[PDB]
């Protein structure tokens, strides 16, 4: 039972549809730079359920993460599809920076270039840049002033567009994966922000 | 003991010569350091590409000129600086970009910063006048709301400060390292910060002597103010296009 | 140019050094944080229950820091006549002296005697302090939240009443800081309110309905000491003071 | 010899990490380096604070994107680029101005610029694809009036030059040192020096073999160039707002 064991191992966290129409320069994801990536499950349930990696589940008890997050790309391709996307890394943006966003302004910025030619898999590791040693987390034990969002945000765009063979697709899946880096640690436990979907019933007062 | 002046005047320039911008004193400098040298943090909190610029941002850089009269009471402020704010301030006071000053560069295009200060404060007094100011450096002015009670003279002789004779017309050296809360001050809007923005505290330049002369005596004088930024480390590159411009205030 | 000395003219001679009372009194006064580990009133507060409480809800809820509370004088028909009289102690009166702390804290809690009922502590560490104003003991009067209910993985610990009603714990410091501000803070952005205070401490009963009516205008007094690994690092000198027997006198 | 694809498709990624930016490439650099490394030249002609910005200037970033179809004849230019200006002048083609991007940051504040340059040009062409391009620098195009008759395969093919066949998809690295009548290019309106401000030359790419195909392939293709300063040195600190933005084209 170690925290070190439990965030070393990736878990599917998205699907990125990334198609020949899309255009030199298009989003394929934004997300954030924490353990907290979320994946949500289109159930009719009143309150929904959400798939995280196990490093967000071990993270969601510790108040306080910091280090290195490792997002693997894999890209499920032949090798007759060649392509090449940035996947970047803006440090501290707010919500109003979320927007204004191209692949322009995130070469400003930490940024990796990776080509499609016969490796169709790759891993992202992701600096960890903040004005504090720590970092508080993302949702707080339903005490909605305590929000907090990430240090930092990842992005993944499309530097060369798509070009396929008139014998294959005109669609590659993208898998990504996330677990806590090397240098990933908690420290503080405290009230967990998650809760198990056994007994999914809630009470209106 | 032994008086001969020349061409020259019998004097000894002592000199402050940092990265290509030489400052000449007459006198000897009077220092007050407040707090031990600071160690450098990027082992802990960065794994960006971490760098100062020596050759451009330990330079000296005015921030402020005003003009102490002698129609100034007891204890009355002549200035009050937030310093990493006031340098930006004082470039926009000019009405210009930050790209514009290579002091303020790496500002644009990072994030964080950690570093130490050097404040040079000089006046430009006649022998005859008479007066005296403090040079008094708090660290964080704003997280305290009982601080408007606090701005006075009788506060800050307590802490240590640098005091300014117009008779000796002599100058303050400010040793200021870098102690906050946080390991570092964030350059632009940031998550979960957004006012306050670069703010470490207040120089605040307030009269213990008020200037006193005779009837014909010439009547104000001046003071100027130059920042040195030596130990610093800039984490966090990022795009230029997110930096927004300073608070007036 | 603080503790400088131009020309010292000194028509004394050399006077016997105590040792700070170590001669006379078997002990020496320099240490101060020998002084501030000395227990000092945190706060005292009467027992109010408005809606009927369940056992998760807690009774009431206080930020944990060291430079003192906004000090409560109470109503202005019956003021708490410890914070009005003498104004504040000695553990904040040095903090007001200093701009930085780092280090634990120690509370000890009294809680009323003919009380029998079984009493929790939360420590949460996740409360920011948002202005000097709510900086204070405050009454949990409605649970919207997940303030008011007992929380699992918080820091907590239960005292039994019937065997002592005083509880005694030591708060930790767990700010992802170098230090925190330690003078009446004013709340500027989001993330200088995490780093005012330590935590955050709520205080619950597991009584029901029936026992809780006797528990109504009850006192709880908390107590604090320092700790030990307590630092304070930067001077500032001190604010304006007050005189205490220069205060006016109840006149009859 | 022996094949065995797995869940990562059975390759070798060759990388460039230069100062936090990682390019990638599946196949390996056609490199092609027009003249023997330089030397630095601080020593014969400034005096003011000569220094690098290796963290920020060393870094890899777009210059030019563009699209090879299959519409374009035997001899046809696609990119003509005068590098330094290029650099500049495709961040203002992106309608901002040059103090938002660390790379450039120096030129804002800086007079003169020597320094080496390192050229990835990335074609992102289909297996079934077919045909090729020339990489070929040249120094110093403006300077030469007869360079109207000269851009052609068939001369840039007697000087060295770097080939990019669309079947193998492979990578043209272009090594180029400073290489210029004067040791020093200035970065903005200086002295008679009016026209032609940082331009030491045009990286050309034209075509040799037109992009071939069968009836329903794939139409075009994309070609990404990236640029580094790797050797730089930078002196002359001036204003920023003696600046200019660069001449469009």
């Amino acid at each position: 039972m170690t925290v070190s064991s439990i965030a070393s191992r990736y878990g599917l966290i998205r699907r990125v549809q990334w198609k020949k129409d899309h255009a030199k320069g298009s989003l394929l994801l934004q997300l954030d730079a924490d353990p907290f990536v979320e994946q949500r499950i289109e159930g009719t349930n009143p309150i929904s359920l959400y798939w995280f990696a196990p490093v967000g589940v071990v993270s969601s008890m510790f108040m306080q993460w910091r280090g290195s997050l490792e997002y693997r790309f894999d890209i499920i391709a032949s090798q007759f599809h060649t392509g090449r996307l940035i996947v970047g890394y803006v440090p501290g943006l707010t919500a109003s920076l979320q927007l204004q966003m191209d692949y322009m302004k995130l070469k400003s910025s930490s940024y990796v270039v990776f080509d499609l030619q016969e490796s169709n898999s790759f891993t992202f590791e992701v600096p960890y840049v903040s004005y504090r040693p720590w970092w508080v987390r993302k949702y707080g034990g339903n005490y909605l002033p305590s929000s907090t969002d990430a240090p930092s945000t990842l992005f993944m765009y499309v530097q060369v567009p798509l070009i396929p063979m008139e014998a294959v697709s005109d669609t590659i899946d993208i898998n990504v994966y996330v677990r806590g880096g090397s240098s990933f640690e908690v420290c503080v436990p405290v009230q967990p922000s998650l809760g198990l979907n056994w007994n999914t019933d809630f009470i209106l007062r | 003991d032994n008086p001969n002046p020349g061409p020259d005047g019998e004097g000894e320039v002592e000199l402050e010569k940092d990265s290509n911008v030489v400052l000449t004193t007459q006198r000897d400098p009077s220092t007050s350091i407040p707090a031990p040298v600071s160690v450098k943090w990027s082992r802990w909190t960065s794994n960006d590409v971490v760098d100062d610029y020596a050759t451009i941002t330990s330079r000296w850089y005015q921030i402020a000129e005003f003009v102490w009269s002698k129609d100034d009471p007891f204890d009355k402020e002549l200035a009050r600086l937030i310093l990493p704010r006031a340098l930006l301030s004082s470039i926009e006071a000019n009405s210009d970009a930050i790209c514009d000053v290579p002091n303020t560069i790496p500002f644009k295009v990072h994030a964080y910063w950690r570093g130490d200060m050097e404040v040079r404060v000089q006046i430009n007094s006649n022998k005859f006048q008479v007066g005296q100011l403090q040079a008094t450096w708090y660290y964080s002015d704003h997280e305290n709301l009982n601080i408007s009670s606090k701005r006075s003279v009788y506060g800050f002789s307590q802490m240590d400060h640098a005091l300014i004779s117009a008779s000796a017309s002599n100058e303050a050296k400010l040793v200021i390292p870098f102690k906050h809360v946080y390991p570092f001050l964030p350059t632009r809007i940031v998550p979960d910060w957004t006012t306050g923005i670069l703010d470490m505290g207040a120089l605040n330049i307030r009269v213990i002597a008020p200037l006193r002369m005779s009837a014909t005596g010439p009547t104000t004088c001046n003071v100027v103010v130059f920042i040195k930024l030596n130990n610093s480390e800039f984490t966090g590159t990022s795009s230029g296009k997110f930096y927004a411009s300073q608070i007036r205030a | 140019e603080e503790s400088r000395n131009t020309t010292v003219l000194d028509t004394t001679t050399t006077l016997q050094s105590s040792g700070f009372g170590r001669a006379f009194f078997g002990e020496a006064f320099n240490d101060l944080k020998t002084l501030m580990r000395r227990y000092q009133l945190y706060g005292q507060l009467l027992l109010s229950v408005t809606t009927d409480k369940d056992i998760d809800h807690c009774m009431f809820t206080f930020p944990c820091l060291p430079q003192g509370l906004a000090l409560d004088i109470g109503s202005a028909g019956s003021p708490h006549e410890i914070f009005n009289r003498c104004r504040d102690g000695i553990i904040p009166l040095i903090a007001s002296g200093y701009r930085f702390y780092r280090g634990d804290l120690r509370y000890k809690i009294v809680f009323p005697s003919n009380v029998n009922s079984n009493i929790w502590v939360q420590h949460r560490p996740d409360r920011r302090l948002e202005g000097w104003s709510a900086a204070k003991i405050v009454n949990c009067d409605a649970v919207s939240t997940g303030q008011g209910v007992y929380n699992h993985g918080y820091a907590s610990h239960i005292q039994i009443t019937r065997v002592n009603n005083v509880i005694e714990l030591e708060v930790p410091f767990y700010n992802a800081t170098c230090y925190n501000y330690l003078q009446a803070f004013n709340a500027s952005s989001a993330a200088s309110s995490y780093a005012v205070s330590l935590g955050e401490i709520s205080v619950g009963f597991q009584a029901t309905s029936d026992d809780i009516a006797s528990i109504v205008n009850k006192p709880v007094t908390i107590y604090y000491s320092i700790g030990d690994g307590m630092q304070f690092s930067q001077w500032v000198g001190y604010q304006p003071m007050m005189i205490l027997d220069q205060l006016p006198a109840p006149v009859v």
